[PDB]
Formats: structure tokens, C-alpha cells, sequence
């Protein structure tokens, strides 16, 4: 009865509490995101700061069981889920003043507007109507405008916030013994005494640079074609041996180069895949769509969907006036009650979000027999990348015309093959320098080795050295480009996106062995083989129990 | 003849709570056992001491019903031998059991849109059950070493909680009525068993 029983009771009391206010307050969002009305957003509400209070109240209660003395794992690991302040170690003035300036920010990047110079009276917002211009435009001197008002006009409001902003997140990391914020973010990656699984969180550094010294070979010959095939599209501006204008690249900032697709297609007149006619024409609907990825899951030994989820998904848009916010997700209020959220359309697009948000479905139906506070990913990027393998294979054409999309025959050549990989180097490929840059600038911003009067001079020094792209007019210290960012001003963790990039093909590496598949990794399917899937569960049902460094190890090795 | 009361325990509007849960006796009367098939939902019909081979040409001195509410995925807890929260501080089984038990979802009846907080059960013990013993007191359970004199706070805990049915839950977290048949052959020659074919 000395520390650990009561702990262990304690835990149970949590365990049985908050698993049903959490079922109340994920239901009433659910219903409020299905059927947008006005009570609605007083019950979300009326749950979401129930359960948070109740959370905070039990913060406190709980920093009374020292976790020096505490001996098993698994109540170790939640107390200390459990125990960490967070916010709320600052002072009231000074809290109040944080939570003011986020609030700046994010209002500020989603309502703020730039015109014309001509018609003062035409002024565009970011979303419908500025990376529309960024995606779709060929005019160099239109872009320019829009990439350049968009940070001289918005921007300059964010720095007086995000230098302020800074200070308060670097004491309220302190004041947990961090050092730092970014030491703070880096502190989901640490593993602590299992002896043969460590993971200090300086280490993540030190792994990060080394797996980006690898891909610079690739992303050189990636980078160089692009720049050789827009030398066609905007002649007398690309220099064959600089970097690229920033304002080319597709998007106002550059993290996906998906869009110079059109100008960069190897075999432009080799249309790849697509079934979108082929799929109305045998007359699918969404209810045939979840049927075929539920028959894919449960052909490598995944169980059924729980019958309920036939019942309360909402697969298709609600008709008349159900104003609903059509962005699809999955959801897990708990208790063996799964639903879906989206606006199918027969198309091919939706038949590949099928499958992620069915994996993801997978993903929880998985772990549903863990504590309440260990339920989740071991990790924060291994949910999507589980999520993309799903999708990675469901779109192979050895896959669609064994579900029957496609001619019996389809011979296929190695020229489809290229326009393919391409199309996929773009997505994946193009977006990790970015990432990685951006992420090590808010890490040596947070630690100080940057002065705030050197800001800028950093950002575009890293950008041509790291990411290869140039900047179309120069930029003073009034400016800030980062923070022009949904990530940056909205205060999200960026390397997520790096190490779930990696993972993803990692698992696609081991469970292809695991199938027996002998040509390329890119025609890799893992239907119909079981051993595939006892791999995959040995992980997906551990949930945050075991370090990432174990989980990761029962599947790649 | 007499018949057995199976329709009058077997379909009680409102069946109790596990920790105090219900115990009615049957006398000395004809024990009619194919017919408790009428609805027969059901969800297990296993039986430990009889085989399903004398469902009636044995008979026993009294048996008693026991009727209560639990969660799906615990009934697996009730035998002889199990442990878990219903094995050790709401329910025991002896190991010489001789009776069987039986199950049915009841998620259309008991579950409430807005949580039907009226079923309890007991998560907290000083130690574990009996069999067939029956325990109700509502003291204020003691964590630590400090005692609490009786009010609710740091480790010391009310030993009660509540299951929250609702209609939108899944298998094993639904109401599920369950009824203990256990039979008793002490020394009586003649007592309530099955009918004969005439
Ligand atoms: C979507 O929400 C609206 C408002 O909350 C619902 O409209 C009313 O809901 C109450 C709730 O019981 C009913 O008593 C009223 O009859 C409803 N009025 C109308 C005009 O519908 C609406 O029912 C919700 N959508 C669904 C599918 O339930
Ligand atoms: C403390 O750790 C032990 C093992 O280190 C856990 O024991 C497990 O308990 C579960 C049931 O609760 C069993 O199914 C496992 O087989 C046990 N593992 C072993 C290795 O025996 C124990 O659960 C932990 N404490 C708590 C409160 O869960
Ligand atoms: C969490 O914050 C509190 C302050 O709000 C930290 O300070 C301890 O708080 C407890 C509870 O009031 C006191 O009993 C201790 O004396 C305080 N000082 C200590 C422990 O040095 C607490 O340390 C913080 N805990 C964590 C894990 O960060
Ligand atoms: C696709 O495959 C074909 C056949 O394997 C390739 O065509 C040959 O390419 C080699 C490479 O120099 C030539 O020596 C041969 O003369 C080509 N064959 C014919 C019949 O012309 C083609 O190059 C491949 N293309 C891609 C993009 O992989
Ligand atoms: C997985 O295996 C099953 C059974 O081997 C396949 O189902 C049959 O596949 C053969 C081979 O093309 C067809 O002739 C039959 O018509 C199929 N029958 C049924 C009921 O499916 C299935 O096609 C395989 N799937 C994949 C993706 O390889
Ligand atoms: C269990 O009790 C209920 C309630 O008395 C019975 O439901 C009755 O069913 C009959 C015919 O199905 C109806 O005419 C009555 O109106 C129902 N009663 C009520 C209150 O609605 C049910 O039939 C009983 N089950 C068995 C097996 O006898
Ligand atoms: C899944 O559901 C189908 C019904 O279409 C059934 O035939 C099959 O046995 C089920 N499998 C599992 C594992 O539940
Ligand atoms: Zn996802």
C-alpha cells in the first residue's frame, strides 16, 4: 500500500471517469460537425469545457505520486501522461496575454485580405482566391504580385506577434525544465529505461540531419530536371545554373510540388491510370466503395467493420439544408462506437480516401483494449503513415483489375510507369527539404542561436543553401515570411511530417517480404497475404504501451 | 400441474443491479425446461454441472434463479475460476458448480438516449467475495493510510460506479441480462424436477 496501490487505484478511478465524459463531449462535436445549427455549438461547447475541467482538476489531484518511485511501466507511463503541467505554470497576466496573441495570429491569417493595385475595391482572401491564382496561373508578373503582396501585407502584421509569442512559449517551457520549446516539442520522441531502447531527445537532431544527408543525391536530380523543364514555361527568367524563383514552384510557399505537374510530365501523351468513368459506369455508389475497402482490409486477415459503423456513418452529403463540414475523418468516441465523416463522390480520388480513413478506423479498432491514456499511435506519425500504406496499395493496377476497373488485360509500360513515380517524387520527395528546413529554423529560433535581428537573414540563407529556391525581392527585417504559415502562426509541430514520410515505406518495405513480391517496391500489393497482416496487427495493437523504438522494431526489424 | 415461475423471473420488466442482485427460489414443482426457448435470443447457453442431456430426468431438492444486468464482454467472467472486477466484488462461482448460466442482449430495453445511470456494480474491495455471497454496504472505500472518516476525497474513494447504456455502443459495452440457475440435491427424496410423457 506504500506509493504504487493507491496510484493503481487512482489510475482506475481516471480510467472509469473520464472515458465516458470524453464519450459525451466527442459525441456532442460529432453532432455538431454533422448538422451545423446554432444549440448545437452550446452543447459542444457545454462538453468540451466540461471535460476540460474535469481534466485540469485531475492534473492537479494527481501530482501527489512521486515518479521515482513507482516500478511498473505501464502505470509509470501514464502517470506521467498525466502529471505534466503544460500551460497554465505561468502567471495569470501572463497567460491571459498568451492566449490573446494566438488568438491574433490565427485570425489574422484566416481573414486577411490583399487587393489589387489598379481596383482597390477587389480585395481576395488566402483560401478561395489567392492559392487558386498560386495553383492554377502561367502569368510570371501575376504570381509575383500574389506571392509578394500576400507576405507584405499579412506578414508584416505577424512579427511584432510571433516576437512576442516566443518569449512566453520559451518560459513556460523553462519553467518545466525543458531549456526550450523546441526541446519541449522533441520531448514526443523520448524513451526513458527500457534498456536497449533509449531515445534522448537531443538524439532526434543528430537522426534527423543524417537521414537528410542520403536523399540530397535525389533531390538534386529531381530538383535540376525541374528547373531544365521550366526553362520552357518561363524563358529569359529560370538561370540554368541558379535556383528557382520562389513564386514558380506551385503554392504560395512552396511545401508541395504537385502542381508543376503539367509542365513537368515526362510522356505527356501516355494518360495514366484512372477509373473515374469506368466506376459510373458499372454504377458504383459510396455504399459499394466501403464495401470494397472493407473486403480489402478483411482480405489480409483484418477484422470486419463493427455493424454499427454501418449505421451512424455518415457516408453521404445530407440533401436539402444539413449543413455539415464536409472534410473527411474518422472518429472514435470510444466505447466500440467507430463512425466516418465524409461527402463521397464517385470518383477515383474518393476511393483512395476510402481507404486511408478506413486504416486509420483500423488503426483504433486495434489498440481498444488499452487504457484510456494509451490509446494512440506510438508516436505521433505513425497514425498516417499506417493510414498511407493503405492507400499506397490500393491503387496499384495489379489491385484494380483484380476488383475488376479495369480491362481483364491492360497491358502496361514502362513509360506509365514514369509518369507515375514522377507524379509521386513530387509529393513526397519535393517536400522534404522544405520541411526539414523550416522545422531546424524554429528550432535554432527557440534556442537563441539566432538573434531577432537576424531573422530573415537566416530564413533565406537556409533557403538557398538546404531547399535550393531563391527569393524574387528582397526582404528586411520588417518582414515575416514564416510565420505566413499555417503551421507557424497556428503553433503545430512541423517534423511530424518528416519521420511519418520515412516510416511510410519502411512498413511498405517489410510487409512487401512478408507477401513474397519480387518485381519493383512501386507494384508491391499485400491483398490476399495473412502473414502480412499478423505483422502489421503485432504492432497496430499496442497503442502507446511500448516505446516507439519496440513497435518499430516488430515490424521492420 | 404447478409450473415452474421461468416466464415471471425469465421476463422481469426491471431486473437488478449486479452487485445486489436478485435471488428467487423455486419450490417442489414440475420443472418444464424446453420450453424456456420461446424468444431465445440469447448470447450463451453453456452449463457446467449437467450436460445438455438430462434437461429433465434429474431432478434436484430447490434451484435457485439469480438475475442481474452487466456489460457485454464481461460474461465471460462469470465461471468458476474467473477473475476481474464481476469475479471478485460482484459475483462468485463456486468451483463446484453445478447449475448453468444464461445471457441475452437487452440493448432495445435498458440503454437510453442520455445514459441509464441506474445500474451500478462495485469496483473497489478490501478483499475478494465469497461464493454466493451478497454484499450492499456502501462505505467509503480507504486508499491510504490516512483514514478519510467517511467523505469523499484523496485516496478514499466512493466504492460505486455506474454504466452509462446507450443505444449507440458497441458489442461487449451493451446491457446484457444474465440468470444463474443453480441446483441442490441436499437429502431430499422427492422435489421439483421435469415431467414425464404420458
Ligand atoms: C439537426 O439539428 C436541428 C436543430 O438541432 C434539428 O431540428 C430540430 O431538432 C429537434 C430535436 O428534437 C426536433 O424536435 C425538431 O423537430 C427539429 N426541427 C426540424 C425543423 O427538423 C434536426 O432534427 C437535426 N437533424 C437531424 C437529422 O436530426
Ligand atoms: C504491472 O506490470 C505487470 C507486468 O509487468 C502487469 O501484469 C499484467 O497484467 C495483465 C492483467 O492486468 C495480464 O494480462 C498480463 O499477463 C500481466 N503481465 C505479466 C507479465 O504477468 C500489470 O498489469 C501491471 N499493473 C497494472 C495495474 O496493469
Ligand atoms: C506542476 O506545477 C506545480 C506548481 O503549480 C509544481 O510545483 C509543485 O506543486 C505541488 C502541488 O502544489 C507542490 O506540492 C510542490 O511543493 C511544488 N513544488 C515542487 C514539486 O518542487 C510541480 O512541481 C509541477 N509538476 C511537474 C511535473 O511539472
Ligand atoms: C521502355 O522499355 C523499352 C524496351 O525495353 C525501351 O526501349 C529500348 O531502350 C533501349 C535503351 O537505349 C534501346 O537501346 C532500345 O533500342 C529500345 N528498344 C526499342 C525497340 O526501341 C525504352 O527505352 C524504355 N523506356 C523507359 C522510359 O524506360
Ligand atoms: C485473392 O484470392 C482470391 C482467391 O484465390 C481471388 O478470388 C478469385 O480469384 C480468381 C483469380 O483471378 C478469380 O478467377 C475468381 O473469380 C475470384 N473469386 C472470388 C470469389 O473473388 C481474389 O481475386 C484474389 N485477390 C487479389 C487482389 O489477388
Ligand atoms: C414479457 O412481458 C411483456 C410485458 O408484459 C410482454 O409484452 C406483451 O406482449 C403481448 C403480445 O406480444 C402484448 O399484447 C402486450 O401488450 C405486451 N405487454 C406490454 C406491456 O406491452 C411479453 O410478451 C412478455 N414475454 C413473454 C415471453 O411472455
Ligand atoms: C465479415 O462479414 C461477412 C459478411 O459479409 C461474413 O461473411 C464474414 O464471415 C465476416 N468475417 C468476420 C471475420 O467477421
Ligand atoms: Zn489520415
Amino acid at each position: 500500500s506504500t506509493i504504487e496501490e493507491q496510484a493503481k487505484t487512482f489510475l482506475d478511478k481516471f480510467n472509469h471517469e473520464a472515458e465516458d465524459l470524453f464519450y459525451q463531449s466527442s459525441l456532442a462535436s460529432w453532432n455538431y460537425n454533422t448538422n451545423i445549427t446554432e444549440e448545437n455549438v452550446q452543447n459542444m461547447n457545454n462538453a468540451g469545457d466540461k471535460w476540460s475541467a474535469f481534466l485540469k482538476e485531475q492534473s492537479t489531484l494527481a501530482q501527489m505520486y512521486p515518479l521515482q518511485e513507482i516500478q511498473n511501466l505501464t502505470v509509470k507511463l501514464q502517470l506521467q501522461a498525466l502529471q505534466q503541467n503544460g500551460s497554465s505554470v505561468l502567471s495569470e497576466d501572463k497567460s491571459k496575454r498568451l492566449n490573446t496573441i494566438l488568438n491574433t495570429m490565427s485570425t489574422i491569417y484566416s481573414t486577411g485580405k490583399v487587393c489589387n493595385p489598379d481596383n482597390p475595391q477587389e480585395c481576395l482572401l488566402l483560401e478561395p482566391g489567392l492559392n487558386e491564382i498560386m495553383a492554377n496561373s502561367l502569368d510570371y508578373n501575376e504570381r509575383l504580385w500574389a506571392w509578394e503582396s500576400w507576405r507584405s501585407e499579412v506578414g508584416k502584421q505577424l512579427r511584432p506577434l510571433y516576437e512576442e509569442y516566443v518569449v512566453l512559449k520559451n518560459e513556460m517551457a523553462r519553467a518545466n525544465h525543458y531549456e526550450d520549446y523546441g526541446d519541449y516539442w522533441r520531448g514526443d520522441y523520448e524513451v526513458n529505461g527500457v534498456d536497449g531502447y533509449d531515445y534522448s531527445r537531443g538524439q532526434l537532431i543528430e537522426d534527423v540531419e543524417h537521414t537528410f544527408e542520403e536523399i540530397k543525391p535525389l533531390y538534386e536530380h529531381l530538383h535540376a530536371y525541374v528547373r531544365a523543364k521550366l526553362m520552357n514555361a518561363y524563358p529569359s527568367y529560370i538561370s540554368p545554373i541558379g535556383c528557382l524563383p520562389a513564386h514558380l514552384l506551385g503554392d504560395m510557399w512552396g511545401r508541395f510540388w504537385t502542381n508543376l505537374y503539367s509542365l513537368t510530365v515526362p510522356f505527356g501523351q501516355k494518360p495514366n491510370i484512372d477509373v473515374t468513368d469506368a466506376m459510373v459506369d458499372q454504377a458504383w455508389d459510396a455504399q459499394r466503395i466501403f464495401k470494397e475497402a472493407e473486403k480489402f482490409f478483411v482480405s489480409v486477415g483484418l477484422p470486419n467493420m463493427t455493424q454499427g459503423f454501418w449505421e451512424n456513418s455518415m457516408l453521404t452529403d445530407p440533401g436539402n439544408v444539413q449543413k455539415a463540414v464536409c472534410h473527411p475523418t474518422a472518429w472514435d468516441l470510444g466505447k466500440g462506437d467507430f463512425r466516418i465523416l465524409m461527402c463521397t463522390k464517385v470518383t477515383m480520388d474518393d476511393f483512395l480516401t476510402a481507404h486511408h480513413e478506413m486504416g486509420h478506423i483500423q488503426y483504433d479498432m486495434a489498440y481498444a483494449a488499452q487504457p484510456f491514456l494509451l490509446r494512440n499511435g506510438a508516436n505521433e506519425g505513425f497514425h498516417e503513415a499506417v493510414g498511407e500504406i493503405m492507400s499506397l496499395s490500393a491503387a496499384t493496377p495489379k489491385h484494380l483489375k483484380s476488383i475488376g476497373l479495369l480491362s481483364p488485360d491492360f497491358q502496361e509500360d514502362n513509360e506509365t510507369e514514369i509518369n507515375f513515380l514522377l507524379k509521386q517524387a513530387l509529393t513526397i520527395v519535393g517536400t522534404l527539404p522544405f520541411t526539414y528546413m523550416l522545422e531546424k529554423w524554429r528550432w535554432m529560433v527557440f534556442k537563441g542561436e539566432i538573434p531577432k535581428d537576424q531573422w530573415m537573414k537566416k530564413w533565406w540563407e537556409m533557403k538557398r543553401e538546404i531547399v535550393g529556391v531563391v527569393e524574387p525581392v528582397p526582404h528586411d527585417e520588417t518582414y515575416c515570411d514564416p510565420a505566413s504559415l499555417f503551421h507557424v502562426s497556428n503553433d503545430y509541430s512541423f517534423i511530424r511530417y518528416y519521420t511519418r514520410t520515412l516510416y511510410q515505406f519502411q512498413f511498405q518495405e517489410a510487409l512487401c517480404q512478408a507477401a513474397k513480391h519480387e518485381g519493383p517496391l512501386h507494384k508491391c500489393d499485400i491483398s490476399n497475404s495473412t502473414e502480412a497482416g499478423q505483422k502489421l496487427f503485432n504492432m497496430l495493437r499496442l497503442g502507446k504501451s511500448e516505446p516507439w523504438t519496440l513497435a518499430l522494431e516488430n515490424v521492420v526489424g | 400441474t404447478n409450473l415452474c415461475p421461468f416466464d415471471e423471473v425469465f421476463n422481469a420488466t426491471r431486473f437488478a443491479s449486479v452487485y445486489a442482485w436478485n435471488r428467487k427460489r423455486i419450490s417442489n414443482c414440475v420443472a418444464d425446461y424446453s420450453v424456456l426457448y420461446n424468444f431465445a435470443p440469447f448470447f450463451a447457453f453453456k452449463c457446467y454441472g449437467v450436460s445438455p442431456t438430462k434437461l429433465n430426468d434429474l431432478c434436484f431438492t430447490n434451484v435457485y434463479a439469480d438475475s442481474f444486468v452487466i456489460r457485454g464482454n464481461e460474461v465471460s467472467q462469470i465461471a468458476p475460476g474467473q477473475t476481474g472486477n464481476i469475479a471478485d466484488y460482484n459475483y462468485k462461482l463456486p468451483d463446484d458448480f453445478t447449475g448453468c448460466v444464461i445471457a441475452w442482449n437487452s440493448n432495445k430495453l435498458d440503454s437510453k438516449v442520455g445514459g441509464n445511470y441506474n445500474y451500478r456494480y462495485r469496483l473497489f474491495r478490501k478483499s475478494n467475495l465469497k461464493p454466493f455471497e451478497r454484499d450492499i454496504s456502501t462505505e467509503i472505500y480507504q486508499a491510504g493510510n490516512k483514514p478519510c472518516n467517511g467523505v469523499a476525497g484523496v485516496n478514499c474513494y466512493f466504492p460505486l460506479q455506474s454504466y452509462g447504456f446507450r443505444p449507440t455502443y458497441g458489442v461487449g459495452h451493451q446491457p446484457y441480462r444474465v440468470v444463474v440457475l443453480s441446483f441442490e440435491l441436499l437429502h431430499a427424496p422427492a422435489t421439483v424436477c421435469g415431467p414425464k410423457k404420458s
